């Protein structure tokens, strides 16, 4: 089918794709601090960054399942 | 459930104040106007007209726009952008099938990439602080419902015909909480159909009296007499049809008593 | 995979954090709904009986949720203490503790869908809460959530079962009865290897639901009359060691009718909840 008739209607007209994609971009890694540091951890790569908090490496035993169940 | 309905009430107006949008927050746009919001508002219903959408998604999706708009700013060009993933973000909390992003990219004639509709949903979730459940005016119409006799039809449609009317115009619907818009709209139709004005069961439970609504009335009398003839008319055809007791074709009220 | 998880102690005098990962696929339907939802209904709740979402953090391909620590789940507790059996003092406090938050629950609008024995959490201090809330959807009034299906068989209500096409507040009431009733034997009361044999095996203990005990019944679909005609079995039996005042309560939480199911926040003043005290577990 030529698009659903109601539905598929563009708004308002054209847009800048090339300058959308940077500015969700730039706010997409923009998200840090405050966060990072006030739970010290480097979230970008599964990182424990130093500090007071003590990131500790854990064993799936000795630990409820409820912390590593895969979604369903 | 009528043991805990007491405090889900309390509980829904107390929450009805934190997840409210900031009156006039829009007119500091500079590049959209209402003109804008009601054609998005209308493009919205006709969405969800052609995709078997739960009616509670709508009330949720133009919520979090008017959280969105007036936190973070928006050009012109992506604010369909916004509307889509206010959708995309709406459904995948009320309804029981989410339809897919290459759906809704589909629907906007293929102008924004299925990598665009995303990167977006990935900004609402942030500035509104993954606040999702907002109490809204469909979710005060059901506790307003059941006060209105055991046995009533043609009232719980027309009823939602008058919320659904409010989304349409922000001015001057941004002003009032949900639980007046809901109770105005609940004793418009309410004097339409049957004649009584607003019960005494919900008069000493909501504590709202008649008099307190008198605004919420006048402001919403004026934009059911105007339907029929407004821009975007796309929930008046909605409501025309048969599944909700076609509502949409009975003669307003001309003038009140209240 | 390897770090699994990363359970982070506090040294400044402060609460333990771990941390939940989802990864996201970021190619279709972008955050799934069953974290959405899970992050949203989290959040609104606050009690002493449920988990706190301590934090959620958002990258380009990665969602971590900084949760409250809690020791170790009922399963495990329960599985290690079989050879003594839960106290009665303990399993006392563990029922006055998780019908606080419960009834929590469905004050504020939300609705919990699994209890499973290894959904709840308990810590060395005899604290106990909620865990899972994927599956909770909210309600404000029990006609607005459909049906899907998705609860453990172990734990689902006699009405779901057989079909409905709206839940309400007794789902949660049965479970919790289950696992009331669970405990004291640490047996599994209906272990039914499908639909229809855990049916079977519910009307071995309560008897056949006749109109006069269920009036509702006779036009449920997916009901037929061409069902056994097993009797009601004695509770003196079903639960050897109860005492007089635990007779009622776990015969009315178990009742069938879902309008009569004894509410959470009515469950706490029944004469069972009298005198109530928080022991420590085995070292949690």
């Amino acid at each position: 089918e030529h698009p659903k008739p109601s539905a598929c209607r563009n708004l308002f007209g054209p847009v800048d794709h090339e300058e959308l994609t940077r500015d969700l971009e730039k706010h997409c890694r923009d998200m840090e601090e405050a966060s990072q540091r006030k739970w010290n951890f480097d979230f970008q790569n599964h990182k424990p960054l130093e500090g007071k908090y003590e990131w500790q490496e854990v064993e799936k035993g000795s630990l409820p399942e409820f912390y590593y169940r895969p979604p369903r | 459930v009528p043991d805990y309905h007491e405090d889900i009430h309390t509980y829904l107006r107390e929450m009805e104040v934190k997840c409210k949008p900031k009156v006039g927050y829009m007119k500091k746009q500079p590049d959209i106007t209402n003109s804008m919001r009601a054609i998005l508002v209308d493009w919205l219903v006709e969405v969800g007209e052609e995709y078997k959408l739960q009616n509670e998604t709508l009330h949720l999706a133009v919520n979090y726009i008017d959280r969105f708009l007036s936190s973070m700013s928006v050009l012109r060009g992506k604010l369909q952008l916004v509307g889509t993933a206010a959708m995309l973000l709406a459904s995948k909390f009320e309804e029981i099938y989410p339809p897919e992003v290459a759906e809704f990219v589909y629907i906007t004639d293929d102008t924004y990439t299925k990598k665009q509709v995303l990167r977006m949903e990935h900004l609402v979730l942030k500035v509104l602080t993954f606040d999702l459940a907002a109490p809204t005016v469909n979710q005060f119409l059901t506790q307003y419902f059941l006060h209105q006799q055991p046995a009533n039809c043609k009232v719980e449609s027309l009823a939602m015909f008058l919320g659904e009317l409010s989304l349409i115009d922000a001015d001057p619907y941004l002003k009032y909480l949900p639980s007046v818009i809901a109770g105005a709209a609940f004793h418009l139709a309410l004097y339409t159909v049957t004649g009584q004005s607003w019960p005494e069961s919900l008069i000493r439970k909501t504590g709202y009296t008649l008099e307190s609504l008198k605004p919420c009335l006048m402001d919403l009398h004026q934009t059911y007499l105007k339907a029929p003839q407004h821009a975007q008319q796309s929930i008046r055809e909605k409501y025309k049809n048969s599944k909700y007791h076609g509502v949409s074709l009975l003669n307003p009220p001309e003038t009140l008593n209240l | 995979t390897y770090g699994v998880v990363y359970k982070a102690r506090n040294k400044l005098t402060g609460e333990v954090v771990a941390l939940k990962k989802i990864r996201l696929d970021t190619e279709t339907e972008g955050v799934p709904s069953t974290a959405i939802r899970e992050i949203s209904l989290l959040k609104e709740l606050n009690h002493p009986n449920i988990v706190k979402l301590l934090d959620v953090i958002h990258t380009e391909n990665k969602l971590y949720l900084v949760f409250e620590f809690l020791h170790q789940d009922l399963k495990k507790f329960m599985d290690a203490s079989a050879l003594t059996g839960i106290p009665l003092p303990l399993i006392k406090s563990y029922l006055f503790q998780l019908l606080q938050g419960l009834a929590f629950c469905h004050s504020h609008r939300v609705l919990h869908r699994d209890l499973k024995p290894q959904n709840l959490l308990i810590n060395t201090e005899g604290a106990i809460k909620l865990a899972d809330f994927g599956l909770a959807r909210a309600f404000g009034v029990p006609v607005r959530t459909y049906t899907h299906e998705v609860v453990t068989l172990w734990y689902r209500a006699p009405e779901i079962l057989l079909g409905c096409k709206y839940y309400s507040t007794a789902v949660d009431i049965w479970s919790l009865g289950c696992i009331f009733a669970e405990m004291v034997t640490r047996r599994a009361l209906f272990p039914g290897d499908s639909e229809i044999d855990q049916l079977f095996r519910i009307f071995r203990t309560l008897g056949t639901p006749d109109e006069v005990v269920w009036p509702g019944v006779t036009s449920m679909p997916d009901y037929k009359p061409s069902f056994p005609k097993w009797a009601r079995q004695d509770f003196s039996k079903v639960v050897p060691p109860l005492d007089e005042d635990g007779r009622s309560l776990l015969s009315q939480m178990l009742h069938y009718d879902p309008n009569k199911r004894i509410s959470a926040k009515a469950a706490l003043a029944h004469p069972f909840f009298q005198d109530v005290t928080k022991p420590v577990p085995h070292l949690r």
